[PDB]
């Protein structure tokens, strides 16, 4: 994606050293800034896309799909750790109650 | 689409429906197109200064349709109130990217050429009317036949018939600028008028009929 | 020249009978005769009023005939706008109190120490501004000893670059003589600075400068060591950036300066002169035929009578279309027959109205009318007549009744008749007759047939002073002077401007050193009566 | 009622001296805007004699463009097309009211169905928008 | 086609016997360089 | 002027000095009929290492120096080269300029 290749032959692809004032230019690099910061927000998506590093809204969304519930004043990385734990939950034997404990000390 | 035409000394609204649709019978449709008031020629200016804008008086213009647009009401309320906005819609509206006319006439068939410009204050420039229809076929012709990004086959070899100036290679160019205009249907024809030769320099003009 | 295509699209369009004009426009230089083209050009070069209504309208006045070139001139005594100030006095270029709206200024850049110069001219919203103006090329030092200077100087008797000097220390290391030789242009004291590997020399980058050497300005003793010092040159400047590139130009009197924004003075149309006699004259040579005064005056009509009467006599053979006023009744038009009454001019009566192409509309004096006419007179193919022709006039300020075409026409003076003939513009021509009093002649009476007239007997002068004038022989008889213009005349009959001719009517007589013709022939001309006799049977 | 007149108004011409002829104004002379923002144009319905001394002529002007953007400010009229020597400048003293736009037939009802609406009274809902009517009545 | 074209009624020659002196002139043939194509029409 | 990159058959994508694009140029020149011109042709150099573009077309052309001009597509290899002017000062004659 690359709003300055991609089009008309035409229309003028850098400003005119000729004179100090370039609607044109400064139409093109208004332009050209908003679809870029779009591509680098479209990039930067990458990491919200995977529990490993998702963070804010979208970890609150895997949590509760995972069904555990964020605790108030919950940072993201021990939230992750938490959700990883709960999901490989052991419990069933009496050692395994036991040592349950440990998440209720 | 529609015909121009101009009040004559004491010409009767009769006669104009008469003489170009065949019936006289039409005139009735036709004053609505005009937005015409009862008096719907009338000799004098002094008289027209009663209500100018319902009126026509002699050397003013009128506006008339093909026949087949006559009896549709939307070209009757459009051609109410439009009257010399006309020509300006039917030809369209559109971008003016001919910001330095005196520049583009120095590089062409070189990419990076046209920009925008501003006319008026705090709006970019638009072109409209036959100055529009010029424009566009200035840019299709200084475009290679393959380098817009959709619809391709659009443009020029004109970046490629450079050669040596003998007049089969004149010709080629005659018939692949004519090729060039009459590609836009808008336009019915082109034709030269004269090519000419200055040992490494072509020139010749083209004559090209748009439509009304 | 770079290679490229490149492509214009022209606004310069919105017969051989060449046509005079005559009359005021706020513009163009005075008593020359300008040829003009399409008014595109002449929009340029006059300014508007009745010349450039006539010009727009002398084209467009039918549909399928129109004037070939035209040949204009301003009669006005115009002075252009000029002022003085510094040592600079200020010309401008156009002639006539428009000129005086334009305005010129010189400010100052204080920190490139340059000027800057300003041209407003709302009237066109022509408004551009030149800087940099100063600083030609720079001077730059590189060596190690104490101090670095130069100088130009002008010698008195010249006012010119008489030498170019740069010293270190306190001992000069090289020259340059300016005023003529291999330094005569700034591209050689550049390579020729750069080579001294002490020194070193740089042009400024706003395109192009590169002044003859002759043109540079008195700068001396300025430390280069200290500074990269401009050479300025400044009227080297205004030549190079205001040569080809203004409305308005300067000429150099003797130190510039700044000054504010000034309005230029002095320009003045001129009163209108007595008479247009010796300025009239000056179409004679351009070899036009038809010719008309912008202007109702009697007085002109009866100098253009008379100049018709000069150049035809000479055997440059001229016509007349000539229109008096608003609204003029019958007596008056009868009153200015009777005083005009010579051929070769043809009075054109009414009064009425036209549209220019931009909306405009108009109240048209009759010498408009006779303008309008006038373009469909030259705009037809030699011999055919406007008789009949529509006129395509707007409106008319119609007086002049079925019986006026026949008190008017029939004492030789053109109208034009109302006329509801539906199939076309409604207004035509009723005839093409002449000033003349007398019916009986038709080459006097009949525009028509003197217009056929005229070239067929230049044409034969022409041809008897090429086969036998330049005097090979008086070895030739009358009988071959017979057998060439039965020959010539056979190329007339087969190539259709005459009729017929009956060969046998030729009759030559020679007298030694001269010869004399006689001859018939019968001359082609428009219908205009019409005549049906419809008989009936059984 | 307003059936899309077109804007017009009195503007006022000057010149360097007074005249010595008659001089012809014809219809269509365009008055275009000095101002490089406004696009707006002007052109003269009827012809007009200037006097043989008068040194200043007032004359109506009306706009080539219908609705409210033929309106203009005062002081934008500055130059005229067909020049002369003789023309100094131009100006409109007083500004261009008489703009008008034209509404549908519904447009032209709704304001005299609330006019006829409105004068009844001794009612509920009557009470109610005549208290509404004043400002600072709301709820 | 080696040459575009040449005026055959432009050529001088000057003789003394030990040396023949000779002028002609050519057109010459090279590639296209500026193409200036105009517009009009007739509305 | 320009030093490009081409893409050498060994699939060698080689960034190449100017001297070497005078060869590539100097190639195409010679192969051609007699009479013809570089003028307009396209070369087939895949990119370039440089500095100058539409202006600067003006300056070094104009001055004598020859360079090669991109054009963004359809045109083969989108690189063709603005002249054949030479290095000779005065430009009037075409015999010694072009």
């Amino acid at each position: 994606a690359n709003f300055l290749k991609n089009l008309h032959p035409l229309l003028r692809r850098d400003r005119n050293k000729k004179d100090n004032q370039d609607p044109n230019f400064a139409l093109i690099d208004a332009l050209n800034e908003e679809m870029n910061q779009v591509e680098k927000d479209a990039i930067e998506s990458k990491l919200q896309s995977s529990l490993k590093t998702s963070t804010s809204e979208y970890l609150d969304k895997f949590g509760d799909w995972f069904g555990v519930y964020r605790k108030t004043d919950e940072k993201d990385d021990v939230y992750r750790a938490r959700i990883i734990k709960y999901l490989l939950l052991k419990r069933g034997t009496n050692n395994a109650i036991i040592d349950a404990i440990k998440d209720y000390l | 689409r529609f015909k121009k035409h101009v009040v004559q000394h004491e010409e009767t609204m009769q006669a104009i429906a008469q003489r170009y649709y065949g019936d006289v019978s039409y005139w009735i449709d036709l004053v609505e197109h005009n937005n015409l008031k009862y008096p719907y020629l009338v000799e004098t200016d002094e008289e027209k200064m009663k209500d100018p804008e319902r009126l026509a008086s002699t050397g003013d213009t009128l506006i008339i349709p093909i026949e087949s647009d006559l009896t549709d009401v939307s070209a009757k309320e459009i051609n109410s109130r439009d009257k010399d906005v006309l020509v300006e819609l039917a030809l369209g509206r559109d971008l003016n990217i001919t910001a330095d006319e005196k520049y583009f006439n120095e590089h062409g068939t070189s990419d990076n050429i046209l920009a925008f410009s501003t006319n008026g204050n705090g709006d970019l420039d638009t072109v409209k009317g036959i100055d529009n229809m010029k424009q566009q076929l200035q840019a299709r012709l200084l475009t290679p036949r393959g380098s817009l990004m959709l619809h391709p086959n659009y443009g020029s070899d004109l970046h490629n018939l450079f050669g040596l100036n003998i007049p089969e290679q004149a010709t080629l160019i005659e018939m692949e600028v004519l090729r060039t205009l009459t590609s836009d249907n808008r336009v019915k024809s082109a034709n030269l008028i004269d090519w000419k030769i200055q040992g490494n320099v072509y020139s010749g003009q083209f004559s090209v009929e748009i439509k009304s | 020249t770079r290679p490229h295509a490149s492509i214009e699209v022209d606004t310069s369009g919105i017969s051989e009978k060449v046509f005079c004009l005559i009359g005021q426009a706020e513009g163009g230089e005075p008593n020359t005769v300008y040829e003009l083209r399409n008014y595109s050009q002449a929009k340029r070069l006059f300014r508007s009023g009745e010349l450039l209504d006539a010009i727009e309208l002398a084209w467009g006045s039918n549909p399928n005939y129109t004037a070939g070139r035209i040949l204009a001139m301003r009669i006005e005594d115009a002075k252009p706008a000029s002022a003085e100030i510094g040592g600079l006095k200020i010309t401008s270029k156009i002639y006539g109190n428009v000129a005086n709206n334009i305005q010129v200024g010189l400010e100052k850049n204080t920190l490139s120490d340059s000027l800057r110069l300003r041209v407003i001219f709302q009237d066109d919203r022509f408004n551009e501004v030149y800087d940099n103006i100063g600083n030609i090329f720079t001077i730059k030092y590189k060596g190690e000893e104490a101090n670095a200077t130069f100088s130009v100087e002008h010698d008195e008797e010249t006012q010119k670059a008489s030498r170019l000097v740069l010293k270190v220390g306190d001992q000069e290391v090289k020259s340059y003589d300016l005023t003529g030789g291999a330094y005569d242009y700034t591209n050689a004291i550049i390579t020729d600075i750069n080579q001294l590997p002490d020194f070193e020399a740089k042009l400024s980058p706003f395109g192009d400068k590169n002044l003859e050497s002759s043109k540079l300005d008195k700068i001396e003793n300025a430390n280069i060591k200290d500074k990269a010092v401009y050479v300025k040159a400044v009227f080297g400047d205004l030549e190079k950036q205001t040569a080809y590139n203004g409305i308005v130009s300067f000429e150099q009197l003797k130190t510039i300066e700044p000054f504010e924004l000034t309005k230029l003075k002095g320009g003045t149309n001129g009163e209108p002169p007595a008479t247009w006699a010796d300025k009239l004259d000056k179409f004679a040579h351009e070899g036009g035929y038809y010719i008309v005064p912008l202007s109702s005056k009697q007085s002109v009509h009866a100098e253009v009578a008379s100049f018709v009467k000069e150049r035809s006599d000479a055997g440059e053979p001229m016509r007349a279309i000539v229109g008096g006023g608003f609204n003029e009744s019958k007596e008056q038009l009868f009153g200015r027959q009777a005083s005009l009454s010579n051929p070769r001019v043809s009075l054109v009566a009414n009064s009425g109205t036209f549209v220019m192409d931009d909306g405009r509309k108009n109240h048209v004096p009759a010498y408009m009318v006779a303008v309008a006419l006038g373009g469909l007179a030259s705009g037809l193919e030699i011999g055919e007549s406007i008789t009949f022709k529509p006129l395509r006039v707007s409106s008319l300020d119609q007086i002049y009744e079925s019986i006026d075409l026949d008190e008017l026409n029939e004492n030789g003076i053109i109208s034009i008749e109302f006329v509801r003939n539906r199939t076309n513009t409604f207004f035509r021509i009723v005839d093409d007759v002449t000033t003349f009093n007398d019916k009986s002649d038709p080459v006097k009476a009949e525009m028509a047939v003197g217009e056929a007239n005229d070239f067929l007997v230049s044409e034969l002068k022409v041809q008897l002073e090429d086969q036998f004038i330049g005097t090979r022989t008086i070895n030739t008889s009358a009988s071959i002077i017979k057998d060439f213009i039965q020959s010539y005349l056979g190329r007339k009959k087969r190539d259709n401007e005459i009729q017929d001719f009956p060969a046998e009517d030729v009759q030559v007589i020679v007298e030694g050193n001269e010869a004399r013709i006689s001859m018939t022939v019968y001359p082609i001309r428009s219908f205009k009566k019409i005549s049906v006799s419809l008989v009936y049977k059984q | 009622k307003r059936q899309s007149k077109r804007a017009y108004g009195d503007v006022t011409i000057q010149f360097y001296q007074p005249l010595d002829m008659r001089m012809y104004i014809p219809a269509g002379t365009t008055f275009t805007s000095t101002r490089q923002e406004y696009p707006q144009q002007f052109e003269t319905l009827v012809d007009y004699y200037a006097e043989p001394d008068s040194t200043e002529i007032v004359v109506e002007v009306y706009c080539k463009e219908t609705g409210v953007a033929g309106n203009v400010p005062e002081g934008t009229i500055n130059t005229i097309a067909s020049g002369s020597s003789l023309i100094r400048s131009v100006n409109n003293e007083y500004s261009f009211n008489t703009g008008t736009k034209e509404e549908s037939q519904e447009d032209f009802k709704r304001r005299f169905h609330s006019f006829v609406e409105s004068r009844g009274r001794a009612t509920n809902k009557s009470v109610r928008y005549g208290a509404l009517q004043i400002p600072d009545v709301e709820g």
